[PDB]
């Protein structure tokens, strides 16, 4: 009750104001515990009120931050495993056999523990969402091999940590400037013993003829295939497409949001320009237009695989994959 | 039997003339139906071959692919209806409740294809179309209800100025349209925003049968990055593989020098394809295929 | 002056109806040269503004980009005559027989062109044309007379039906010829070997201005792999820098809902340029400008 506002609250405030969990499979832990403590502690009857008391948490989180997208995507999985669960409990996708071949009203009583069980093995299954994909590093990296990144990705790092524990190669991390966490991410990869160069992303074509394979992370990944991935990397996306260079994207099945690209001016997230130009400048401020796009749009044609825990696919496959976690209901949520 | 081919044709030709706005895949399968409901017949076998000897001469009346992708639809909602039931006047009764349900539910896919496109559509963006659509003119009428404000190029498609009537059923409800030439795609091209256009068919691969300047607009459109989307009904899913332009079956081509009246467009050229199923990429299209035929 | 606004007109819409196989732009430099032989003036600047007045009206006459092409090379010729002589007595002599021997070459120029670009026809090939234009029916007609057999795919060229008239040409002199729509050069593109279309005007990066459809149609080849040839003559070297579409001047566009005449195409999507100084690639004509102009 009281517990739960308090910290569906703080949740809010903290997306709001930014900080708060670092990593993303951190984020979707905490939807997943924040949901299932609003399953367990307030009160419902049958599946269409919590199915409504969902998608009004789910609208005031997404408000809050429309950016946080893995949010979102919890709250829609939840709604799925819901819908599935009372579909399975109570009976027994749009397609043309479904359109030839031909209420949530009903209360069962052992539903709300099926709902928390399945919440149960979601978030086991997150768990080792990190490691499952690292396992597939040796079949994508050979030897002296030339690997480009950019920015900071958690999944990439333990990609090239597990393939360097038999295989020599190089890797290239761009600084995704302002904040240049690409520097982390080459110490780190040079604390493992992996050769790195550090370098800005204005070089990104310029080394890109010597680079062998691209693999990038993602903030979200888009029903298309398109990504929404750190700023710059539209630009090294085109330089690989360029010189035909596989662009491999280590992102996890949860940072899958059922979206389409026609959203527009909320997309990218804009910070203070002090990021880009400083308050010491002076009075030239007064009269200059400065924007600071976190984000970027990456067309799904520029990409070549997507790995995640279940494995690797091409984007043209992403739609049957966004079709087994999120009903076509739940899209405008 | 009942309803010779000249009352199957007069059906036709009267729903076809009765409601312009329906489209003639419509016509065609509201025509088999009504066809299926009087037929007097007692067994699968006469009842598939008279429906299969009615498609042929309904595709004799109309050389457009959407007639025959209707009737192949039709054929195969027969055959699943069958399948479930094998008392011939059961599966009947099953087969008139799921055409009725069928018939009203495609009635209504153009307003969804709408709804699900006319965000695409940007304030102040530039739309190109090709030749004369309801399903373009619908979007754009949904576009135009959202108050958002946008100008319209359109093709005059010379074989029949159908660009013409576009133009002027967009002006109707006060949305600023200009007309080109056909030879004037590429010149235009740099000043749309994005390409909107219809499809006649929907083949295997994901790409479309259209009006003969689709191809020309499409590559155009890659040539310089544009999104090139195609509005299409479910009901123009065919089960065809063309190759080139040539190998289009030619009872499409022609009777509708050398004047082809249609053309194929790969699932490379187009971005996204908005239908009543929903936006999707071209490789969902093979997908529903497949699994309507098991 | 001498020679009237009214009376320059007249002499030039005589001396193009007169012999209608010469071109606009070799008109209008006979006209030129023809008001340089009966000026009755003593001083080049005099002459020179009133040849720009000429020219200027000329353009005014028709829109043609080769008729300003031809005004800008006559005022080349001129200036470089004044550097040669200073004295205008002995320069307007020297102007007159080297315009004379200048008109001469700019008429064998198109025969130079036919002979050095039939060779690039091949027996059974499928040539594809845009519209009506006389060095491609000249070069069409030296492959002939080569004892050679090809096809030709001609468009009809919407806004004035120029390809009706040029498929009348190639049947007067037995050639297998066909006729499609502005809409259906991509759909013909793959049955089409090769590409030949002229040029009103050959801008400083080496791409063409030319009928409104040519822009598209090398986009379609290109997309195909397939060669493009442009046969012109050098006297419609132009130093025109057109960015896009757009860029291209409006005085070239309209009067020769919207309609513009001509189009540009880029270098990138030329193969090769066929002129009477020879078969050049794009990067050639922008040398020869440069070396014109010192």
């Amino acid at each position: 009750g009281s517990e739960l506002s308090e910290r569906i609250e703080s949740f809010v405030e903290t997306l709001k104001r930014g900080g708060g969990p670092r990593s993303s499979e951190e984020m979707a832990r905490e939807t997943l515990g924040l949901l299932r403590q609003i399953i367990t502690d307030h009160r419902w009857s049958n599946a269409g009120e919590l199915m409504e008391l969902i998608r009004r948490e789910g609208r005031r989180m997404t408000a809050a931050q429309p950016s946080e997208t893995t949010v979102g995507n919890m709250v829609r999985r939840v709604l799925k495993i819901i819908r599935e669960e009372y579909g399975r409990l109570h009976g027994r996708q749009e397609s043309l056999h479904k359109l030839l071949t031909s209420d949530f009203s009903f209360h069962y009583a052992q539903l709300q523990s099926n709902i928390i069980e399945a919440i149960n093995e979601l978030l086991v299954e997150l768990e080792g969402t990190m490691e499952n994909i690292a396992a597939q590093a040796l079949e994508h990296i050979h030897s002296n091999e030339v690997i480009m990144t950019i920015g900071f990705s958690r999944t990439v790092e333990a990609f090239l940590k597990e393939a360097a524990r038999k295989r020599k190669f190089h890797v290239i991390v761009a600084e995704c400037a302002p904040f240049c966490q690409g520097h982390e991410m080459a110490v780190n990869l040079s604390k493992a013993g992996i050769e790195t160069t550090v370098m800005t992303d204005a070089a990104i074509f310029a080394v890109m003829s010597r680079v062998n394979k691209v693999i990038i992370g993602t903030k979200t990944i888009l029903a298309n295939g398109a990504l929404r991935a750190v700023t710059g990397t539209h630009t090294l996306a085109l330089a690989a497409k360029h010189h035909s260079t596989p662009l491999i994207v280590c992102a996890p099945m949860f940072k899958l949001s059922p979206q389409f690209p026609n959203e527009e001016d909320s997309f990218h997230k804009f910070v203070a320009p002090e990021e880009v130009l400083p308050f010491t400048e002076g009075d030239i401020l007064e009269k200059v237009s400065v924007h600071c796009p976190v984000f970027d749009y990456v067309p799904p044609e520029l990409i070549t695989l997507f790995i995640s825990n279940i494995g690797g696919n091409a984007p043209s496959y992403i739609y049957r994959l966004m079709s087994e976690l999120y009903h076509p209901d739940d899209h405008v949520l | 039997g009942p309803m010779d081919d000249k009352e199957l044709i007069e059906y036709f030709k009267s729903q076809m003339k009765e409601d312009p706005d329906m489209a003639s895949a419509v016509a065609a399968i509201r025509t088999l139906l009504e066809f299926l409901k009087r037929d007097k017949g007692e067994t699968i076998q006469g009842l598939r071959a008279n429906l299969t000897s009615a498609i042929e001469t309904l595709c004799g009346v109309d050389s457009s692919v959407a007639v025959s992708s209707g009737g192949e639809l039709f054929l195969r909602f027969i055959s699943l209806a069958s399948l479930e039931y094998s008392d011939y006047s059961k599966c009947k009764k099953i087969m008139i409740e799921r055409g009725e349900l069928f018939l009203r539910r495609i009635s209504l896919s153009r307003n969804k294809i709408a709804d699900l496109c006319h965000t695409f559509i940007k304030d102040g963006a530039t739309i190109l179309t090709h030749a004369y659509s309801r399903v373009v003119l619908r979007v754009l009428e949904a576009a135009v209800a959202a108050k958002k404000r946008f100008s319209v190029y359109v093709t005059e498609s010379q074989p029949d100025l159908s660009g013409k009537k576009m133009a002027k059923a967009l002006c109707h409800l006060n949305v600023p349209v200009t007309v080109v030439l056909d030879a004037a795609v590429g010149y235009i091209m740099e000043k749309a925003d994005l390409v909107i256009v219809g499809a006649e068919g929907v083949v295997e691969n994901g790409g479309i049968i259209n009006k003969i300047g689709t191809n020309q607009m499409a590559v155009c459109a890659k040539a310089q990055n544009k999104p090139f989307y195609v509005v299409a009904e479910s009901f123009k899913f065919v089960r065809l593989f063309p190759l080139n332009q040539q190998d289009v079956p030619d009872k499409f081509k022609y009777k509708a020098e050398e004047h082809p009246w249609v053309d194929y467009t790969a699932p490379s050229l187009i971005t996204l394809l908005f239908t009543d199923l929903g936006v999707l990429t071209p490789s969902a299209v093979s997908d529903e295929l497949i699994k309507l035929y098991l």
